């Protein structure tokens, strides 16, 4: 089979900036080379055709080179609808072949997140579990750090992270860190804080209940 | 105009086999070749096959010759692909896309997303994540509700039945021992809570179930 390569799975850029992603295959492909954008829905929509060919509702923006194995796909002047992840697709003949594609993220101006913390709910408590919630919002860049500390105790297990998709309208993400424990772990301690570490500060975000109400 | 629309999410056991649809509309179906692809986490995009409608012709990939069947019913205006011995490795969203004039995959499905696994399906548990007794005030405030313990993929979380959409953050799912989790939190007015019904509405196809959690105030 002709393999398709992607020069990189990521790209960073910011808004206004040329954007380029590349695509390189195995044999001469002529002109057969085909671009996709896959939106986080999962909704894929075709924007260049035959190496330099825009399809439909494709902005001006793009446009598309190829020498019949190294192409890309150029976009001059970034937008914030460019938000995705970019394929090519080679279509000489079957089989057809894809690039395992670039995620596209908006590199934005840095962004402290807001930070808030949510006991467990009484409903979770007389069921035997307690859960906590540290929730980070709209901030940038991504990287993010959360350490929970249980009675002035840093506690890593039974935690588990996960951000949102790149805010498709001002760039920002959020993250949640949640603490798993049962009930009875949980009605043992008192102080429960979450801390952030983000690059907009030196010094954490800290955030804190006690289960004493007090 | 051109639309594809593909069935929904399958749980299916290893071994087993699956059988999906993609129902076009809007366009001469026998006259267009219809071509399925399956996209596997860190696999990229993957060319199955593709049919001609009008006289029944297909072509495979090698590797999925007796592996998946491509068929079509005219009278139906639909495209189905039957994939057979599943494996883990056959768990993806798989794809009908349709093919030409002049143009190559132009018009694509929403894609069908295939679980192959042994577990059962499980229900999520939803808890509501409302601010501590002791939290500082201010004009807005954040809400949200914990879903915990699903299995499959996906569940899908709206506010107030979709009224709701401005500042809501949906994280991504997470799979822990089998299980998914995930959270889905909004920041609205204080005016607007506890004044009127926040509600979160919790879906999960694969057990069919719509709930709902109500946000409340803590009990004082
Ligand atoms: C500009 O470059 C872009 O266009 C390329 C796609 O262009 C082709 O799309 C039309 C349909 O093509 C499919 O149908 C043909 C016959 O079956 C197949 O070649 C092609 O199918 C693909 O190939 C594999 C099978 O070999 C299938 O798996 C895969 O789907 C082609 O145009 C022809 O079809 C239309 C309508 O039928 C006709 O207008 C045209 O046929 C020509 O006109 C005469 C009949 O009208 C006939 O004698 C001539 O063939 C077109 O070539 C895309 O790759 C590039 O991005």
């Amino acid at each position: 089979d002709i393999q398709m390569t992607q020069t990189t799975s990521s790209l960073s850029a910011s808004l206004g900036d040329r954007v380029t992603i590349g695509c390189r295959a195995s044999q001469d492909i002529g002109s057969y080379l085909n671009w996709y954008q896959q939106k986080p829905d999962g909704a894929v929509r075709l924007l260049i055709y035959y190496t330099s060919r825009l399809h439909s509702g494709v902005p001006s923006r793009f446009s598309g080179s190829g020498s019949g194995t190294h192409f890309s796909l150029t976009i001059s002047n970034l937008e914030q609808e460019d938000i995705g992840t970019y394929f090519c697709h080679q279509d000489t003949k079957p089989p057809y072949t894809f690039g395992s594609g670039t995620k596209l993220e908006i590199k934005r101006a840095d962004a402290a997140p807001t930070v808030s913390i949510f006991p467990p709910s009484s409903e979770q408590l007389t069921s035997g579990g307690a859960s906590v919630v540290c929730f980070l919002n709209n901030f940038y860049p991504k990287d993010i750090n959360v350490k929970w500390k249980i009675d002035g105790s840093e506690r890593q297990n039974g935690v588990l992270n996960s951000w949102t998709d790149q805010d498709s309208k001002d760039s920002t993400y959020s993250m949640s860190s949640t603490l798993t424990l049962t009930k009875d772990e949980y009605e043992r301690h008192n102080s429960y804080t979450c801390e952030a570490t983000h690059k907009t500060s030196t010094s954490p975000i800290v955030k804190s209940f006690n289960r004493n109400e007090c | 105009e051109v639309q594809l629309q593909q069935s929904g999410t399958v749980l299916a056991r290893p071994g087993t086999s699956v059988k999906m649809s993609c129902k076009a509309s809007g366009y001469s179906f026998t006259n267009y070749w219809m071509h399925w692809v399956k996209q596997r986490p860190g696999q990229g995009l993957e060319w199955i096959g593709s049919i001609y409608p009008g006289n029944s012709d297909t072509n495979y990939k090698q590797k999925f010759k007796g592996k998946a069947k491509l068929t079509a019913v005219t009278s139906a205006s639909t495209a189905y692909m039957e994939v057979n011995s599943l494996t883990n490795e056959d768990s993806a969203v798989y794809y009908c896309t349709r093919f030409g004039n002049y143009v190559p995959f132009a018009y694509w499905g929403q894609g069908t997303l295939v679980t192959v696994s042994a577990a059962t399906t499980t229900a999520p548990s939803v808890y509501p994540l409302v601010p501590g007794c002791s939290d500082t005030s201010g004009s807005s405030v954040t809400l949200g509700c914990l879903v915990k313990g699903y299995f499959p993929e996906p569940v899908t979380v709206k506010w107030n039945y979709g009224a709701l959409s401005s500042g809501v953050r949906t994280v991504s799912s997470v799979l822990q021992s089998g299980f998914y989790s995930l959270s889905s939190l909004v920041t609205v007015p204080s005016s607007t809570w506890p004044s009127q019904t926040v509600i979160c509405n919790v879906a999960h196809p694969a057990s069919k179930t719509e709930l709902i959690k109500r946000i409340e105030p803590r009990i004082p």
